[PDB]
RNA sequence: CUUUAAUGUUUGAUGUUCUAACGUUGACCCGUAAUCCGGGUUGCGGACAGUGUCUGGUGGGUAGUUUGACUGGGGCGGUCUCCUCCUAAAGAGUAACGGAGGAGCACGAAGGUUGGCUAAUCCUGGUCGGACAUCAGGAGGUUAGUGCAAUGGCAUAAGCCAGCUUGACUGCGAGCGUGACGGCGCGAGCAGGUGCGAAAGCAGGUCAUAGUGAUCCGGUGGUUCUGAAUGGAAGGGCCAUC
RNA sequence: AAUUCCUUGUCGGGUAAGUUCCGACCUGCACGAAUGGCGUAAUGAUGGCCAGGCUGUCUCCACCCGAGACUCAGUGAAAUUGAACUCGCUGUGAAGAUGCAGUGUACCCGCGGCAAGACGGAAAGACCCCGUGAACCUUUACUAUAGCUUGACACUGAACA
RNA sequence: GUUUAUUAAAAACACAGCACUGUGCAAACACGAAAGUGGACGUAUACGGUGUGACGCCUGCCCGGUGCCGGAAGGUUAAU
RNA sequence: UGUAACGGGGCUAAACCAUGCACCGAAGCUGCGGCAGCGACGCUUAUGCGUUGUUGGGUAGGGGAGCGUUCUGUAAGCCUG
RNA sequence: AGGACCGAACCGACUAAUGUUGAAAAAUUAGCGGAUGACUUGUGGCUGGGGGUGAAAGGCCAAUCAAACCGGGAGAUAGCU
RNA sequence: UUUUGUAUAAUGGGUCAGCGACUUAUAUUCUGUAGCAAGGUUAACCGAAUAGGGGAGCCGAAGGGAAACCGAGUCUUAACU
RNA sequence: CCAUAGGUUAAUGAGGCGAACCGGGGGAACUGAAACAUCUAAGUACCCCGAGGAAAAGAAAUCAACCGAGAUUCCCCCAG
């Protein structure tokens, strides 16, 4: 009655904090907005967060709900 | 091209194109030759006679691929832009 | 499943068609969508819910 | 003997300027209205045969 | 022209009759001192039967073959692709006939944008009216909702309502993710043309993750790209697509 | 019941005692009428059961007569065989030890005899599984085909309605 | 009576007898690319096939399935 | 099958616990001698050494370097009654 | 008279024991069935390999039979030893 | 020898002696080496005949594109940051 | 009836063997496709007929391509 599972989707954080990125680089492939988009970060259609400018990855905690933003410092 | 029984690479990819029939009778002449033609006049024969294109060849073209020196009169062959400038720059003459 | 495939043909003289799917049963009316025609290079009305 | 070309491979790969082989992409023959235009637009240009597969291709195409 | 009448004429159809092709494993004669065969006379049948090529049906009489894998031996049962959670050891991945569930779509609005709004449940009052249909007020806080599983998300709403709409665009794409590969995914930006908005802007489908099928062969539309003397065409290619 | 699983069904007969046998009952898992039903005299190197006689079958073996076996003379094989200076036990160990460990026992060599072991000898296990192995057999598996069968054209025509 | 020569002699095969069915003679049927031959120098009281298996008492119901036989109206249906 | 659950004898410590100092113990490390590989380095230059560091268990397998056999040329030469 | 009865030759082969590197690649010994018939036997002939023949066992077809033997395709093929 | 693992009571071999298994041909690719070098090389054949002729051809010096076509560019696209 | 069939005699030729090569009439399957049926193996093996020192083919109702070539056969390319 069992014996099935899907293929593993390889989510998670692809570039960590302080890690230098190019523009276009995917930072967190994820499933809802567990991590939100910050400065110079875009959120794709499947809530993939990608580097919209070059620089360094900056994980932060902002706002009244303590959300986890991801900025990019210009570098 | 046997991958165990998996469908092989040459058989899971689509096929494209066709063979021209006409590209087998076109040729492609450099500028390093045509100092080799014995005459200073270049037609399809005068190239065939110099063992430089082949007997079956009907069309020829005079690509810039290096260093024409003598004045050469090209007749009835297509010449590229850069090589028209290079034939006409080193004396030369191109009529068609 | 039930949902059929149709060709939205261009109202200009071209043969260019978009293609899509329609529920033929619940929506029997034809489908007109002002789509982009790349041969004319202009947004033309498209017709023909097959 | 003289080596026979795997003939249906010659219809599918074509040699390039530095020895690599180009091929047409799969997945663009039929069932098509279900696919996004972004897929189909990215499957139209021809592509190089990857590193894994050149061994197989060079074995099938010894004169090209 | 329509419709009809007589004649001649041109051909097919059907039934009766006929002798002349063919059959004769009927009789007699001859080769011949021979129940073969051939020839002759005659009888009977006779355009049939029979055989050839073509063709439908029947055809284990005969022939060639096929009749999956996983599997706590094999069979029997179950399973085989894809999505979600756990196992899974706080990056990714990770097995078992381990534990649990789902998909093989839907939608021309349930997509785009602009403007607005905020749930479940319970209590109280109130015509029919009831434990529960509508109304009003309060508590409550998203226990709700999300087209369909589960997980992660969602108030700036991704939820709910309305106006206008077709960006559910076409050509590309820096850069990345992900796979042995085939492949799959994310993508700012550039060009052309568009929608909404006063504008900043947003829009290359849907809150996301399932909703699927390589190649060959072939069908349909477009494009002289090719087109075996030449001009066409057929066929092929390329683009779309089944 | 050549058929009955449950089952050694239940009752009766035979027996001191009868899963078999005979008769009967019928709840026939799953008989049954020419893939014949039920009877059936005679027949059977046929299957099952009972009894008389008879006996070394047996209780339980004993003796004897012969042919080998044993000794001498003559001739003179065979299977097998990595090599052997080839013991017991207890344990270990590719998991059942002549060869390892611990220990115990054992002068060297034959002859008759027995067969417990040498996972003894003979035969690339016949069962089981596997091989995209084979062979024959079957069928409403697939594809063909011989044969049978259908029509068209050919061989193959007239004379009248 | 027959049978597994060489582990099975039997309840199996055979059998007389019964039935069904085909067959009108250039018979059906069989061997045979064919000619021909067997059937048989026979002729339905005969011959071939199939089942059952002396004899006695008997052989019940079912024609929906598969087959066979018969029918020709209509539907569908090849070569041409 | 035979003690047969310390390997055995045997042990009242030759057992266990705590502390300490000895010694035994391997193809480990060191000493002495030798060979080979890979580096580095001053010459030697077509490479060897005053060196110098370090390495050398090995199946499938890869790489490198050799020995022998028979036959052909060198060879009507050179050994050999 | 009789696919009649008893029983030798003759044909067979039911049981037991021996034999099982045999005396024998199927027998010997002691019993056993048929024994005028659908019997048995001699000599010759005919039928042949997907074929024969079969009182049917998948039996027999030269000690070979769910497809003889010989030669060839042929060094079939063997993801196996 | 096969194996995760064999003294294994798993396979093979009584012993000796002789024979007994990665070859050959033709294509293609890479490495070494030799010749010539923007060139290299001939095949069949002629033949004083391993010489010399024979450059038919093949490979390379130019790619892109399905193809026409273009060409140090080309394809895509109406055009490409 | 004429005549043909037939009969008798004479003359000439043939018949059979042989290794390969050659032309023609028939013609597999194992195998490969990692199964198998189209396909392959392969017009191979084999069987049969015939001929010669060679056989066969052969003197364009052939190519080519707006220029031309000039029967057949064999070899090297073309070209995997």
């Amino acid at each position: 009655r069992n014996g099935r599972d899907s293929e593993a989707k390889r989510l998670g954080v692809k570039r960590f904090g302080g890690e230098s990125v190019l523009a276009g680089s995917i930072i967190v492939r994820q499933r809802g907005t567990k991590f939100h988009a910050g400065a110079n970060v875009g959120c794709g259609r499947d809530h993939t967060l990608f580097a919209k400018a070059d620089g360094k990855v900056k994980f932060e905690v902002k706002g009244p709900k303590n959300r986890k933003f991801i900025s990019i410092e210009a570098e | 091209g046997f991958e165990g029984g998996q469908m092989p690479l040459y058989r899971r990819l689509p096929k494209f194109g066709f063979t021209s029939r006409k590209a087998a009778i076109t040729a492609e002449i450099r500028l390093s030759d045509l100092a080799k033609v014995e005459g200073g006049v270049v037609d399809l024969n005068t190239l065939k006679a110099a063992n430089i294109i082949g007997i079956q060849i009907e069309f020829a073209k005079v690509i810039l691929a290096g260093e024409v020196t003598t004045p050469v009169t090209v007749r009835g062959l297509r010449v590229t832009k850069g090589a028209r400038a290079a034939i006409e720059a080193a004396g030369g003459k191109i009529e068609e | 499943g039930i949902r059929e495939k149709i060709k939205l043909v261009s109202s200009a003289g071209t043969g260019h068609f978009y293609t899509t799917t329609k529920n033929k049963r619940t929506k029997p009316e034809k489908l007109e969508l002002k789509k982009f025609d790349p041969v004319v290079r202009q947004h033309v009305i498209y017709k023909e819910a097959k | 003997p003289k080596i026979k070309t795997v003939r249906g491979a010659a219809k599918r790969f074509k040699k390039t300027g530095k020895g690599g082989f180009k091929h047409k992409h799969a997945n663009l023959r039929h069932i098509l209205t279900k696919k996004a235009t972004k897929r189909k637009r990215h499957l139209r240009p021809k592509a190089m045969v990857s590193k894994g597969d050149l061994g197989l291709v060079i074995a099938c195409l010894p004169y090209a």
